[PDB]
């Protein structure tokens, strides 16, 4: 609702909520009561955002391998281009790896789907911004 | 005629995705594949009560061959819990899906009416400016000052001269940008202050004037 308020990023695939774990691991879950799925989004520029846990204050990031981890301090690997596609879902592409067209995604089981194996036609890249409750 | 068997799930896996959040107008399908002898029947509930096709515009499609229900063009009033009941003389099983229908705002930021309000104040006083924004895709806010370089306030492209005063970036906070605070306001600090809110779709802006005296 209010861009300043926390939200949960719901994947259209397994219907998972994106989750950043203290150990810096990011996977998925249906546990809508978890405390590591609450995300706060901030824009560095028009259409360019940061995503982070309002519990571990970690920033969602993606390394040169395509892995999504929880970084304690923001940086390039922490920026994503937020887009509201025409099907009305949100896609997030690595700012740093924009060219390799790596998207943020989760497998059906609910695990990171390394950017490289991600494709625009895919369904793991599609997220729906949801309210905490 | 055959040894009785209470209804059971033929495909549990395909049932774990309990919460179905989908953008408005999409098509939703819930499936509860089961079996048993005698062969079980199937019916659906919505938020507790019986769910007949007369309960939503255009009704819905049930394909028993696949123990599924299908609703085309989801709308907000479709939000709720969907429970399938499989029953035969020897038992009953059920599963409940939660359907959430999300509405998107594929538009530029909407700025709150009024803010930032125009002003004419007294020197040395600290003046604020509030800008409140509604935006689905994350917005970015920036405050600008209507410059008057040379004599013209309108630049060479018919676009008013400006100077960026405050920009949102990691830090600040969604709420720190929401306000432009001035210090010991002077005379030259006279003019129009503009708040620019832009998202991946477009930009919106509100102005307010401030005269010095």
């Amino acid at each position: 609702g209010n861009y300043k308020k926390p939200k949960l990023l719901y994947c259209s695939n397994g219907g998972h909520f994106l989750r950043i774990l203290p150990d810096g691991t990011v996977d998925g879950t249906r546990d809508r009561s978890d405390q590591h799925i609450q995300l706060q989004l901030s824009a560095e520029s028009v259409g360019e955002v940061y995503i982070k846990s309002t519990e571990t204050g970690q920033y969602l990031a993606m390394d040169t391998d395509g892995l999504l981890y929880g970084s304690q301090t923001p940086n390039e690997e922490c920026l994503f281009l937020e887009r509201l596609e025409e099907n009305h879902y949100n896609t997030y592409i690595s700012k740093k790896h924009a060219e390799k067209n790596w998207f943020v995604g989760l497998k059906k089981n609910g695990s990171c789907k390394r950017g490289p194996r991600t494709h625009y036609g895919q369904k793991a890249i599609l997220f729906l911004p949801l309210p905490v409750s | 005629n055959r040894m009785p068997v209470a209804p059971y799930w033929t495909s549990p896996e395909k049932m774990e995705k309990k919460l179905h959040a989908v953008p408005a107008a999409k098509t939703v399908k819930f499936k509860c594949p089961s079996s048993g002898t005698p062969q079980p029947t199937l019916r659906w509930l919505k938020n507790g009560k019986e769910f007949k096709p007369d309960h939503r515009i255009g009704g819905y499609k049930v394909r028993y061959a696949t123990w599924s229900i299908i609703m085309d063009s989801v709308v907000p009033s479709d939000k709720g819990n969907y429970t399938c009941i499989v029953e035969n003389e020897y038992g009953s099983i059920n599963h409940t899906y939660q359907l959430d229908v999300v509405e998107r705002s594929p538009h530029r930021p909407i700025l709150q009416a009024g803010l930032p309000a125009n002003k004419t104040v007294a020197l040395g006083s600290n003046v604020e400016f509030m800008c409140k924004v509604y935006s689905d895709p994350q917005p970015h806010i920036q405050w600008l000052k209507h410059i008057e370089v040379n004599g013209s306030k309108i630049g060479p492209d018919n676009l008013p001269y400006v100077q960026i005063l405050k920009t949102a970036g990691v830090n600040t906070t969604d709420k720190e940008m929401e306000v432009l605070h001035l210090r010991n306001v002077s005379f030259e600090d006279a003019g129009e202050y503009t708040c620019l809110a832009g998202n991946s779709i477009g930009l919106s802006h509100h102005s307010a004037w401030l005269t010095v005296l």
